[PDB]
């Protein structure tokens, strides 16, 4: 069977960089040529591997990750980055293997009046450690005083919401990224 | 707790030779790529040359190339650019940082270095 | 980089009315915007967040209103504790955390009052020291933009005077400028005329204030 | 409950050092993002630091690599450790809990740090004497020339004389010194009357100076 990429590119809703999503790529042979000869992406940097030695690698499980974020803060999707989205939304190891693609989506995720679906957590009282996932909507406590579950002064909700507006600079503007980490295991290989 | 400090410059006839060190500390120097870059007194900084952790792999700039080799001793935390063949066109205050190598869509190799600046002599070829 | 702009620089009110100032930006921010108030020798107290929501701890006349490039802030009704300085500031943003605007000064309005003006000549004990510092005092007017020209023997003087005006006075709300030319005890003696000349709103010709080297 | 108490700004050589602390009272630093925004004098505000509730740091452009922002969690209290001081850094410093679209919501009173070569100069005080140009309104002052570093303090008749008064902010000379004016409008009637004395005190320097200006 053809791997499944075009499921996540092609993909009509993305999800929030909080909740990015994870799909297993297992048990199929790889066409990674529909990716580095397409010019909708605006970053395409693979780390640890040559996009063009892909075809000719096997590996035993991939993982490709989607989500979306500011353009201002795609640099964060690298290794050794940091900032809201690589400290609290989702951070990359250091030693990463594996290919990230970033490209614009001002025309599907933006609303004239603001796309505020899209959420970022804001408020996390530690750095994420790679390859984290915190869905937690716990409100957070920014002093000594407990929350109780109640909004106000110093409790806060964690998450907050991207206005994704048409009329936004490019840096304000969306754009969706994908991660494709390449899982080599002392185990049979399915993706080649 | 990461620093990172160079040395080894000064003033070279053309055509002579000179070592610049890097020493490293909060990190481990094996784990992580190190750059050379070079700000050039009235243009850009230009990168010089990386080495990967182990070694094996150094990309350098077809500016310096033959004549400029970056080496590393990962037991003393040390990044080294032996700058010899020098030319009055390799004048600038170099620089080192720590970064990762990546690949672009032809298979293309860049550094993309994590941010950070040392306070530096500028090695003069004159 | 995405740059604030404020308008206007200055503005001028009188209790009760309906101020408007407006903040612009180069590119589209959505709503990544906040309206600060600042008092000379206070910090900055945060007024509107998110560029429509009124913090915890503002009253109702504060509104801000915008989405992009375009924003407002709105005092339905002025109030005396509201003559301030009011920053705009853009929200994160990259290299920068956060980019405040060149702010909107909001001051009293009162009627026109033409400038009372003096000048004094330098005094033999500074004199003595080798220096020569010509004053010219402008008192009590309104509104503050005023022109202040020196004069060396019909010279038209520039790069040797600078000026300083207080705050809008607490009684009357007028402002009063001096505006110091200093120079040398050398050049002070080489000449004998030394004039200066004031434009005001107040003023129906600008008024010229001089002496002579040696009374 | 809520407050940000903030210390050790002054008086610096380019090419210094110093620390600003900004102790907190009913919010947690290390739980916060904690910035330092800095504000020139008769200028606008700009960003300085930030640090997040994490560890990670961020500097503006023209700080990098001489600022460093830091804290210490037992005793609740941010720090901006200033190095390589040059005189454009001169400004009031202020702390302040940044909460992103939220905003800056609790800041300091701020600290004066001030970064000049120049060296503590007392104020020289010169008559500005009331002229020919009846019973009308007569302008007379005093010039506080050349002192450093700033506040200065003055009066009239020891304190007798406020109505009329007019005293100027001070303005920084090329020589790096600050000069001011203190005017004030009496009657002519009583300049052959009554004396008029400034008083200036410039506490730097341990300078006082009363000056009588007489009409000449
Ligand atoms: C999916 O692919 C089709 C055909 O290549 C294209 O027309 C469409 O815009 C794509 N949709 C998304 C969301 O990328």
């Amino acid at each position: 069977n053809l791997c499944p990429f075009g499921e996540v590119f092609n993909a009509t809703r993305f999800a929030s960089v909080y909740a990015w999503n994870r799909k297993r790529i297992s048990n199929c042979v790889a066409d990674y040529s529909v990716l580095y000869n397409s010019a909708s992406f605006s970053t395409f940097k693979c780390y640890g591997v040559s996009p063009t030695k892909l075809n000719d690698l096997c590996f035993t499980n991939v993982y490709a990750d989607s989500f979306v974020i500011r353009g201002d803060e795609v640099r964060q999707i690298a290794p050794g980055q940091t900032g809201k989205i690589a400290d609290y939304n989702y951070k990359l190891p250091d030693d990463f293997t594996g290919c990230v693609i970033a490209w614009n989506s001002n025309n599907l995720d933006s609303k004239v009046g603001g796309n505020y679906n899209y959420l970022y957590r804001l408020f996390r009282k530690s750095n994420l450690k790679p390859f984290e996932r915190d869905i937690s909507t716990e409100i957070y406590q920014a002093g000594s005083t407990p929350c109780n579950g109640v909004e106000g002064f110093n409790c806060y909700f964690p998450l907050q919401s991207y206005g994704f507006q048409p009329t936004n600079g490019v840096g304000y503007q969306p754009y969706r990224v994908v991660v494709l980490s390449f899982e080599l295991l002392h185990a049979p290989a399915t993706v080649c | 707790e990461v620093q990172l400090q160079e040395s080894g410059g000064g003033l070279v006839q053309p055509g002579g030779s000179l070592r610049l060190s890097c020493a490293a500390s909060g990190f481990t120097f094996s784990s992580y790529a190190m750059g050379w870059y070079r700000q050039a007194p009235g243009k850009e900084r230009e990168w010089v040359c990386a080495i990967s952790g182990s070694g094996g792999s150094t990309y350098y700039a077809d500016s310096v190339k033959g004549r400029f080799t970056c080496s590393r001793d990962n037991s003393k935390n040390t990044l080294y650019l032996q700058m010899n063949s020098l030319k009055p066109e390799d004048t600038a205050v170099y620089y080192c940082a720590r970064g990762s190598f990546y690949y672009t869509y032809g298979g293309s190799v860049g550094f993309d270095a994590f941010d950070y600046w040392g306070q530096g002599t500028q090695v003069t070829v004159s | 980089d995405i740059v604030m702009t404020q308008s206007p620089s200055f503005l001028s009110a009188s209790v009760g009315d309906r101020v408007t100032i407006t903040c612009r930006a180069s590119q589209g921010i959505s709503s990544y915007l906040a309206w600060y108030q600042q008092k000379p020798g206070k910090a900055p107290k945060l007024l509107i967040y998110a560029a429509s929501t009124l913090q915890s701890g503002v009253p109702s006349r504060f509104s801000g209103s915008g989405s992009g490039t375009e924003f407002t802030l709105t005092i339905s009704s002025l109030q005396p504790e509201d003559f301030a300085t009011y920053y705009c500031q853009q929200l994160n943003s990259y290299p920068p955390k956060f980019t405040f605007g060149p702010g909107t000064k909001v001051e009293i309005k009162r009627t026109v009052a033409a400038p009372s003006v003096f000048i004094f000549p330098p005094s033999d004990e500074q004199l003595k020291s080798g220096t020569a510092s010509v004053v010219c005092l402008l008192n009590n007017f309104y509104p503050r933009e005023a022109k202040v020209q020196w004069k060396v023997d019909n010279a038209l003087q520039s790069g040797n005077s600078q000026e300083s005006v207080t705050e809008q006075d607490s009684k009357d709300s007028t402002y009063s400028l001096s505006s110091t030319l200093t120079l040398s005890k050398a050049d002070y003696e080489k000449h004998k005329v030394y004039a200066c000349e004031v434009t005001h709103q107040g003023l129906s010709s600008p008024v010229t204030k001089s002496f002579n080297r040696g009374e | 409950e809520v407050q940000l108490v903030e210390s050790g700004g002054g008086l610096i050589q380019p090419g210094g050092s110093l620390r600003l602390s900004c102790a907190a009272s009913g919010l947690t630093v290390s739980s916060n993002y904690m910035s330092w925004v800095r504000q020139a004098p008769g200028k606008g505000l700009e960003w300085v630091s930030v640090i997040y509730s994490g560890g990670s740091t961020f500097y503006a452009d023209s700080v990098k690599g001489r600022f460093t922002i830091s804290r210490d969690n037992s005793k609740n209290t941010l720090y901006l450790q200033m190095n390589s001081l040059r005189a454009e850094d001169t400004a009031v410093y202020y702390c302040a809990r940044d909460l992103d679209v939220y905003g800056l919501d609790v800041w300091g009173q701020g600290t004066t740090v001030t970064v000049s070569s120049a060296s503590t100069k007392g104020p020289s005080v010169f008559p500005l004497a009331p002229s020919s140009k009846s019973g009308g309104t007569a302008a007379l002052g005093c010039l506080v020339k050349d002192y450093f570093p700033e506040p200065v303090t003055v009066s009239w008749n020891s304190g007798a004389l406020t109505s009329g008064v007019h005293t100027f902010p001070a303005v920084l000379q090329s020589s790096g010194l600050y000069s001011l004016s203190s005017v004030v409008t009496v009657p002519s009637s009583s300049l052959g009357t009554q004396t008029y004395i400034c008083n200036v005190n410039h506490k730097p320097s341990n300078t006082k100076v009363d000056k009588r200006v007489e009409p000449k």
